[PDB]
């Protein structure tokens, strides 16, 4: 229940982040997401132990394409890349 | 990204808004405030809960439920001293008075 | 962490029963720095000791091994220092 | 006012986010929000900090400065049982999870 | 340091307020205020202890026309009727 | 005050470290409701007993002084009421 764990944050550092590191008592997480307008990116860093249940699992029905994942060893989100869901066609 | 949440500055000068009169010391402080966008995923600098979290998640899928909102976390405390209706001195340590951390809420 | 002691004195130590005179630790949270004040009138020549004891972290109090009250002329008067005793005494200069 | 801070209806439904694979029970329940505006003066029932006054003051004084905002005060824990990763069931009792009251902050 | 004082409440009334009337460990208060379109209302209500000096105070250089008053003594607000501030005119 | 009891069962005792077996007092908040609940799978036609204990305030356990599983064919099955050892037996019918 203690500040344990270490992980690698881009987009979603704290203040006090050192080298690009955050650390929690939660889970890693890497992301991949498509904006509004089309772009994608890459963001990473650190989510407390209390609700990580709910975002690691994320919605499908989230308005946005996106896939999150999380990991639970040390600077385990450093190699992490997620890959987009697919895009459903049709009926056409 | 600039418009994600976290603190602001500001500082609340007691001459500007007409308490010198009762306010001896200090003359203002830095008191800052919290704004920006709750979006997902909540890190864990945003200390959030598991109510707001969920809420986020809501959001993602239905935008007619409003995202959390960015408000004070953790505050601290400055020493005034001020004037009673008596006109008695008062030293008093008030308490959240200053931000010093921003979360989703 | 960091330490502190300041002279305690309290006009209205009646109504609020506590000691008139003395000395005080203060207690700061985590980095914050810790200071003495002191507040008093000037009854026109004379000086009526208010108040002094422990003040937490304020930009105003910052390196100032001594106490000194800024204002010009003010109703109440008032100084904050950063050291020990610092405000076992004071002085005015606007 | 009906625009002011208060409590806003909010049910989760755990097959509706997608969530129905992992939570065994409840099939969902009533989370609520906080929504509204926080205007001058700030009553008991609201909850607020000396800071959240203090920027409501200010706010009252230059709109520039945002207003304090509506989210929950006080929030209350809900059982759920689930499966782990490891397909293994887990009964918790999560904190936190549903809005009892709302305030400024 | 508990809740001891009752007030009258109207139009700030919290959910749980009994005949109007509300409990609180710090003041009651009346407010009569101009809105953005010129319209004035009479309102009143519990306030909590911290922070009760600066919302009494209030601020002269509010930007909408307003006065708050408290007291300190059971339903002390009932008959409390505030008036506001009158309006500066000129250079003209 | 509301007080309540239920029949405790723990399938995985072992790594839990916890009884198998036993009662259990529940602990609610201010008029909030208190419940019991029991889970199991049904590995075709044999039972495996896998949890039962406290269930906090809950709807879908208002008023239920039997303990009764209502979803058509789950992979884990649940059943919540209100009412003392309202645990101690179970059934289930869609």
């Amino acid at each position: 229940t203690l500040p344990f764990l270490k992980c690698y944050c881009s987009g979603h550092c704290p203040d006090d982040a050192i080298n690009n590191t955050c650390i929690t008592n939660g889970h890693c997480f890497a992301i991949i997401e498509e904006d509004d307008q089309g772009e994608t990116t890459l963001a990473s860093g650190c989510m407390k132990y209390e609700g990580s249940d709910f975002q690691c699992k994320d919605s499908p029905k989230a308005q946005l394409r996106r896939t999150i994942e999380c990991c639970r060893t040390n600077l385990c989100n450093q190699y992490l890349q997620p890959t987009l869901p697919p895009v459903v066609i049709g009926p056409f | 990204l600039k418009s994600s949440c976290k603190r602001h500055p500001l500082y609340v000068d007691f001459s500007d808004v007409g308490w010198n009169d009762w306010i001896v010391a200090p003359p203002g402080y830095h008191a800052f405030y919290c704004h920006g966008e709750c979006p997902f995923p909540l890190a864990d600098h945003l200390n959030s809960t598991n109510h707001a979290i969920v809420q986020t998640l809501v959001n993602s899928v239905n935008s007619k439920i409003p995202k959390a909102c960015c408000v004070p976390t953790e505050l601290s405390a400055i020493s005034m001293l001020y004037l009673d209706e008596n006109e008695k001195v008062v030293k008093k340590d008030y308490q959240d008075m200053v931000v010093e951390g921003c979360g989703c809420r | 962490a960091e330490t502190r002691e300041c002279i305690y004195y309290n006009a209205n130590w009646e109504l609020e029963r506590t000691n008139q005179s003395g000395l005080e630790r203060c207690e700061g949270e985590q980095d914050k720095r810790l200071h003495c004040y002191a507040s008093w009138r000037n009854s026109s020549g004379t000086i009526e000791l208010v108040k002094k004891g422990c003040w937490l972290d304020d930009f105003n109090c910052y390196d100032r091994q001594e106490c000194v009250a800024t204002e010009e002329n003010p109703q109440v008067y008032f100084c904050c220092c950063e050291g020990n005793f610092c405000n076992e005494r004071f002085t005015h200069l606007p």
